[PDB]
């Protein structure tokens, strides 16, 4: 069971949920403004996450 | 990017049917403006 | 079962939990004044977790 | 005032399929009122 | 099964459980008076632990 | 924040009814406080 | 419930319009949240 | 733009087996509009 | 399965468990006077141990 | 002595759910004598 | 599967095993004289062990 | 399961998803402009990952 | 305490039952002592 | 009775049923 | 049609069925 | 499955083992001269070890 | 003496529960002999 | 399920991937030109792959 | 399943295996003469391990 | 070393039949090359 | 201490019976030296 | 057997008390075990 | 010569049962060409 | 599943793949031309990777 | 095919031995491969 | 399962497997001549291992 | 799942592979001339293996 | 010499129990040869 | 040692039976060398 | 017979059946 911590640097970052199955789609977009954190797990229905606009991500990888 | 599932459908509150019209499902504003736009021009 | 230990750092700072399956939605906000700590797990029912306003976080993938 | 107005609801940070319409999400304190209330009245 | 430490550093300090489920309440808070400790664990009823007041906090993470 | 479910309930002792009127389910002081000033207000 | 319901000072009428009690912050704040979620 | 012909398609690496002849493979942002039209029209 | 370490530091210290279930009470209450140690798993009934009065602590997390 | 009435009772830390009325807590000891005196009597 | 090591420090040392269950009795008491060692699980029918009289302790934690 | 952690680099930085069974095809090709983050997990669909274009990538053995 | 279970009785080791009565199990003299003292007063 | 029998009396007779 | 109108018409047409 | 080794130190040290089970008996008790070690699995019929007289004890918890 | 008491016998450390009426418990070696000298009498 | 990196460091790097089972062919053949990384798992119906040309690879042992 | 190595020091080493089960008799004793090595499993049938006269021993715990 | 069966074949889009005759199962150019090649030097 | 079950029997190499006769369980020397001790003493 | 019975130098009788053959402490040593735990 | 002999076949080391009788055991690039002509001709 | 890095060292380099089973028979072997990589794992089919000729090796043993 | 196949420069036979076609040793390479373990 | 590393230092080395089971015999005995290696796993059928003569042993706990 | 690695260090080198279960033969044996190298799992039939003749070999345990 | 008695037989390092009465333990190579031999005679 | 399994018999190409008469099995000349050797002398 | 043919032979005696 695996998640990402996604901390917006900046107003408006956008955290895109792709769908887990043979065809992808954005299922679901969050909106991060400013100083805000998203934990997310990877889920049934969520296989790929995707970060658009400067933020600090941090998995179970690194930095 | 811009715009997600989220923007397009939203799951009809009612059938978790009348309000969907079996639809399940009831189409954002945003939803229609492409749906519109594509079948005019198809 | 994964958990994120949330510690309010100012007033009003809010920790919204998003829903586990197809669809997402806010479907509880848990509201925390200075000082105060919420310790949060992923459940069935919850699959992402949302921090606004000023607050420390720990996680298993750190702070 | 022993319980507020911003312990029971909270503004909707998205607003509407976050909140369902209602504009404004519920705390667990106010649950525990609204789900005691409900369920006596 | 995870736990937490809770040891109160001032008097009335306040555990509050929230129930795991569809929907969350405050189920049950237990009082702590400067000094007291209580260990508790996330159970099958029990999904979310707020802890309201001065009080030292251990957990699986850190403190 | 400071009233949970404990604070507006009891578990009958007898049922887990006549104690808790069937209930189950003993209503505590703050409780009624609570429902009484609702429904005369609502 | 004294936290909530004070007595009308005038009817121990207009001043609480028939409701025999006014109320306070709390009172309200109560009221408001459970009107506006109920059923 | 807020969506342009590089956000929807992707040209094929490879030219065909790896496109299936369709000589362009989908971003998520196309199918995601193109399941929707699809559904719906 | 968990389980804390309680060694009383003073006389009457009160080792309490709350019982695991959708109600919590104090189910037992175990007394130790100074020098006693009292290692106590958490249980199919019993998932809340609270601490009264001065003693050392051990658990799986730390002191 | 060899056993007081701290050793068979314990008070109520709260006060009732949490002693369910008794007004007291029960040690170990406690229901060991109880439980042989209810089995036997 | 856990285990407690006491060393008996004094004479007339007793360990007291608590019942697994419901309800909370003294099942049985060993007794220990100055440097006799008892090792004990704790078992199906066994959820607590009270050392009294001077004793060292060995846990799954420390000392 | 395991994942990949792509941050484009430059602009147009491709990340291609490749079939899990007997026969492999590009499936799906995302898209990243510079400093974009893509998580990415293998799928019961998805056995092969492909990055196009300079891009910094986190995996499970290193950099 | 100074008082165990193992010093109020004993499975009867016939029955692992005329030896026990029944019981499945033999009260010490300390159990009889308790039990005497409780009965007499109750 | 001594301390101790009333002692364990009071306790039997607070909790017994 | 827009550049904006077209882009999406064309991606449309190019894969529908 | 746990085991305790136990060296004797000096003549008839004895190591006696306590049943698993709702009462507890000494079922078994093993003879060690000076310099005689034993290796005793904690095992389906036993599940305390006793050890008299001096011994040199090593456990998983240490010695 | 090859074998001898003490490898046979322990005296009860308690005195019974713990010997059961015995007073003594029996080594490894105890049962070996005697179960061997029941099986064949 | 375990996975290799490949990093092509020249123009035409191949990896190619063999059948798992009986028989033992060239299934398919990917193309890395320099700078492309490919990151495989062994799969059901991939048990071996071959990299041909100079290339960086990293695996659960080294490289 | 845990083994023990037993180097014999001296002639006429013995190890002497104890029965699993609710009674314990030496089923099997082994002879080790000086510089002679046994290694030995706890098994279905061998609960307890005793060794007799100079040796040197190796366990999962220590020496 | 640098031809696989990939470089041979490719499934039939339409059946996972007249497309592929049967063959389920496209043969390649490259495919073709081979097997006229040994077809008639065998 | 110096003397195992093995040192007293051995399983019948015949029935894994007149060879152990239903004894299953050829007794050693060792073994019938402690037997005969103890019925001629018993 | 020898470490257990020896024979009865008097009647090769009160000395062996009619059994023929007297014992060593390692003989005594077997059979107080045996008759004090058998059946 | 774009593949080889070397890339198809390969002596046997031993001499069969290694080789099953055959002398030549095959690469994963021979089996290829093999299974691919054996099922079309 | 465990596999080998096999990295050709000179030309001709032979991976020979043994058949799992009472029999073992020399089931494939392929080639290695210097500087070629193959990663294989052992699998239903094979149980003993041969390497002949010049190579460099990478096992979860060792080099 | 071309990097199997040629032209037979004769008949465009003994040359060619009737097959109108001579071969590359990439064409020798694969049929004998073929040949030596084919059905 | 477990395996001992067998390497004879002088000629005439014995490896003695003895058999699991309720009885134990010798039921086979590899010879090892100066300089050879046994690597042989305790089984099913073998559940003790022999060694005579010098020899240098490998185990899971040491040498 | 266990392996040895073997490099044969002279010409000649045999591994012989002893058979798992109740009777033990060599069911194979495989020839290494100097630096060919051999990575052979213990498996459902192969229980042992022999190394003759001047090698180095790899184990789970050292060299 | 190729395999001498030593290959093949064991001596019994107790003698029996150990081995059975047989007087001697079998090798690999023994059991080899010996289950080769039985199998087909 | 020098002598496998292997070096006697091999599994009948055929029956993975006229071929190896119901063996299973085929012998080597290194087989029958010993089972001749020894069948004369037995 | 070979010092090696009894060698084999003595083996085979003494083990069969
Ligand atoms: N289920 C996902 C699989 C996936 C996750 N991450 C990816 C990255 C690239 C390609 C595919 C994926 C999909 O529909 O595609
Ligand atoms: N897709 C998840 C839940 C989910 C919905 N939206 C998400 C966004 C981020 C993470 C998880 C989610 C499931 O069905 O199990
Ligand atoms: N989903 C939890 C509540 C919860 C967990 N994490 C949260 C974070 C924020 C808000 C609520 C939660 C439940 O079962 O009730
Ligand atoms: N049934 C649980 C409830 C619980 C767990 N953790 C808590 C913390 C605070 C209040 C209640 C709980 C228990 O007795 O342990
Ligand atoms: N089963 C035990 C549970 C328990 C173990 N340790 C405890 C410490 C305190 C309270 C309860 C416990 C009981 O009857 O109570
Ligand atoms: N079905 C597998 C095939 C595969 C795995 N690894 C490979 C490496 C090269 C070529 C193909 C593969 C996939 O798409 O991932
Ligand atoms: N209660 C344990 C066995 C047991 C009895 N008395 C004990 C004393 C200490 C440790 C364990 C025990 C069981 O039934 O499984
Ligand atoms: N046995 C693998 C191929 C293989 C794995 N490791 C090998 C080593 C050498 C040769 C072939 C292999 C298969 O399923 O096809
Ligand atoms: N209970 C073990 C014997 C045993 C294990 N540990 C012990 C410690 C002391 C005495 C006996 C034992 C059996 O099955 O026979
Ligand atoms: N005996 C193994 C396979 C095998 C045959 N020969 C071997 C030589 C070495 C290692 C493994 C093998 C099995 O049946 O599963
Ligand atoms: N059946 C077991 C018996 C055993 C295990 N460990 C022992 C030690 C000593 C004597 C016998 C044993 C075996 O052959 O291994
Ligand atoms: N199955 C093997 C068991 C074994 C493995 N290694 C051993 C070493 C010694 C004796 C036996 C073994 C056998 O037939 O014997
Ligand atoms: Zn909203
Ligand atoms: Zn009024
Ligand atoms: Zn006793
Ligand atoms: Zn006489
Ligand atoms: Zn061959
Ligand atoms: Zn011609």
């Amino acid at each position: 069971s695996d998640f990402v911590v996604i901390k917006a640097l900046e107003d408006g970052v956008n955290v895109i949920g792709l769908t887990r199955g043979a065809d992808t789609r954005f299922h679901h977009s969050e909106k991060l403004d400013k100083g805000e954190v998203l934990i997310a797990q990877f889920t049934e229905h969520t296989s790929a996450i995707k970060v658009r606009g400067k933020a600090y991500i941090q998995t179970r990888h690194g930095v | 990017m811009v715009i997600a599932t989220d923007d397009l459908e939203v799951a009809c509150p009612k059938c978790e049917c009348p309000a969907c019209s079996g639809k399940g499902v009831i189409l954002t504003a945003q939803g229609y403006t492409l749906l519109d736009f594509i079948q005019k021009h198809l």
